[PDB]
């Protein structure tokens, strides 16, 4: 969760809404196990 | 001679005169960064991590060490209670953030009492309630952001034994007293009614004689003060006694032009340091 | 690191680019929640858009520490502080700061 | 220096019997 | 060859055959007081003191060390969670006494689940609720006094992973399940409806294959069992999972002549040992 600790503050002349981009990655102690097929690709018809 | 003088046990040696077997009967005689100027961490993007929490400052010369003393557990030479204390460590020595205050152009100022602020928060709170005896230091971090076009200055200070007084009925004839909600406002803190005299008949102008730091909007957006345990006894009740008060007072009022963000909050984040407890029994809230 | 679709709303599926960043703005009430999401790398949701999430799906189990980087893209004149928390298992989204 | 002082069960074969 | 056999990492060496790059593809091959007989403290007025509490037994050859292993904090080689745990020590590793049970001539028997019994008791309870991860051993002490003219025998045993079952509707056709109050009865414990099968389709007669001690009224008035942490994971939720159950069952019914004291209670006193917690957040009751 990300909360406002103080506030988003600006002087006159700057936008009162902005955006944040969030990125993610694994650290060096990360590993994976038991190789398997993914749910994120399917095939419902012929690939021509 | 019996070594029962009040000065017995101090580093300073005095040359006195005596005609009795008790040392305290003797004459006063004669003797034969600075702790009070708010020593910076150096004088004694940055990141202070404690427990599972991290705040981000900028410089170590921007962290005040109250009276030049870092928090520590009670040494055996000063302890009196004989039970083994519990020092829970990471579950209690970590950063807790309280309700945020809103700084307005006409705000008077606020105060919080320690350890009252956290007696009902987290594992620290539980330990404070389950034990008769408590003791700890604190890392106090006050946060306030504003733009390069805003202006204002908060004095952030730690006043040990912050006893509050009343206006004595206005006329001074009434011996009234501050009520419980005023002396120990808890987590939300309280507002000063007469900041000039700190609601206690003493000048705000001299508050800088106490550990403090300024939050001058044009230069900084946070203040950090590390406070050691201070008391006339080595451990005490976290419920009955507040060792110190935190004061945040706008000495130079907040100002900005119409259209600039007017919602300027002030947030207090505090971490007990070297918290220890003793005299275990059932939980007591007050 | 790859981009997390934290702003994965049903209402922006037709303008998918908007899923790549989320808003922050002047608040009138303090301590507001800005965004929340689970930290499960291989679960449906924001992590699915990351290559970490997609490779996780070629495996049954994982282990280790993760990192979430937040990049503020407002103006140089905008300032402020946010509290970013990771709540270990036990309940639901914390109700307040 | 320190301010605070307080801080195999079954073998390959069955046991033999010894004469009394 | 990849060292991915299930037996990899054990003290026993096996001679196996393999034709593939993965060790687990190999044949089973051939290999090439007692931990199960409830080892007494000696085999591995007395007073056991822990924290601010003391119970009084008689002999160390009367204290069972479950599976011959003394409780210990999780070693670094077995740990997986990376945060520094909190080990509060004396505030949690101390004796807690639960509600007393009343032994009657027709009592069936009782059980308690661990750590469920203490999740709402003292500082231990608070830590169990504030942290996702918990781990500890326990010193279990069961007390029962009666006169030299009373008779009876209680079997006091510790059954790891005590999963309860139902009578399946009596007929066996209903796939019913034990309700929450039955699987985790809390501090007050619960009563067995079919002690002969431990309410789980297994014989009470073989319960002695688990760490146990008898309380035979003519010889002793208490039983003490020290239990190490047992689980397939190094830490776990104190709320979702009970590592073991304590069973107190009158195998030889209580008896005495009319006029002898008929109010014969059974009291359970337990002390967490090496309790540690991790994964701090807000308090969660369940
Ligand atoms: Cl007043
Ligand atoms: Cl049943
Ligand atoms: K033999």
């Amino acid at each position: 969760t990300i909360w406002y600790q103080t506030n988003y503050v600006v002087p006159i002349g700057a936008p009162t809404t902005a955006y944040i981009v969030a990125l993610a990655a694994a650290q060096d102690n990360f590993t994976m196990k038991l190789c398997k097929d993914t749910e994120d690709i399917e095939q419902t018809a012929n690939i021509q | 001679e019996n070594s029962n003088s009040a000065s017995e046990g101090s580093t300073i040696n005095y040359t006195t005169i005596n005609y009795y077997k008790d040392a305290y009967a003797a004459s006063a005689g004669r003797q034969d960064a600075p702790p009070l100027k708010s020593p910076s961490a150096e004088a004694c993007v940055a990141q202070l991590t404690i427990g599972n929490s991290t705040i981000t400052t900028q410089e170590a010369a921007n962290i005040v060490i109250a009276y030049g003393e870092w928090p520590e557990y009670c040494p055996d030479t000063d302890a009196t209670a004989v039970d083994k204390p519990t020092r829970p460590d990471v579950s209690v020595n970590r950063f807790f953030t309280l309700d945020t205050k809103s700084w307005a152009k006409d705000s008077k100022g606020w105060y919080w009492k320690f350890p009252d602020v956290l007696t009902e928060v987290g594992v620290f709170g539980q330990n404070a309630q389950f034990h008769y005896l408590y003791r700890s230091g604190f890392c106090v971090h006050v946060q306030c952001n504003a733009s390069k076009f805003h202006q204002g200055a908060l004095l952030v200070a730690v006043l040990p034994e912050y006893v509050l007084g009343t206006i004595a009925g206005g006329t001074g004839n009434e011996n009234s007293h501050p009520p419980y909600a005023t002396t120990q406002p808890g987590q939300v803190g309280a507002v000063l009614t007469h900041p000039y005299v700190l609601d206690a008949g003493i000048p705000l102008s001299q508050l800088t004689v106490c550990p403090h730091q300024w939050i001058n909007l044009r230069t900084n957006n946070c203040a950090t003060i590390i406070v050691p345990y201070m008391n006339t006894v080595p451990f005490d009740s976290a419920l009955n006694h507040c060792n110190f008060g935190l004061l945040v007072i706008p000495v130079v009022p907040l100002d900005f032009n119409t259209g600039a963000t007017s919602e300027i909050p002030i947030t207090v984040t505090i971490a007990p340091m070297c918290a220890e407890f003793a005299g275990l029994r059932q939980a007591v809230k007050q | 690191e790859t981009i997390l679709e934290v702003n994965n709303l049903k209402t922006n599926e037709t303008t998918p680019m908007q899923r790549l960043c989320f808003p922050v703005s002047v608040q009138s009430k303090t301590g507001e929640l800005c965004a929340a999401f689970r930290a499960d790398p291989g679960r449906d949701g924001p992590w699915q858009s990351t290559i970490l999430g997609q490779l996780c799906r070629y495996y049954t189990q994982w282990s280790g520490s993760l990192e979430v980087t937040f990049m503020f893209a407002g103006s140089f004149m905008a300032t402020g502080k946010m509290l970013i928390a990771y709540t270990p298992p036990g309940g639901n989204v914390p109700a307040d700061r | 220096g320190d301010p605070i002082a307080d801080m195999l069960q079954v073998l390959p074969t069955a046991a033999n019997t010894e004469a009394s």
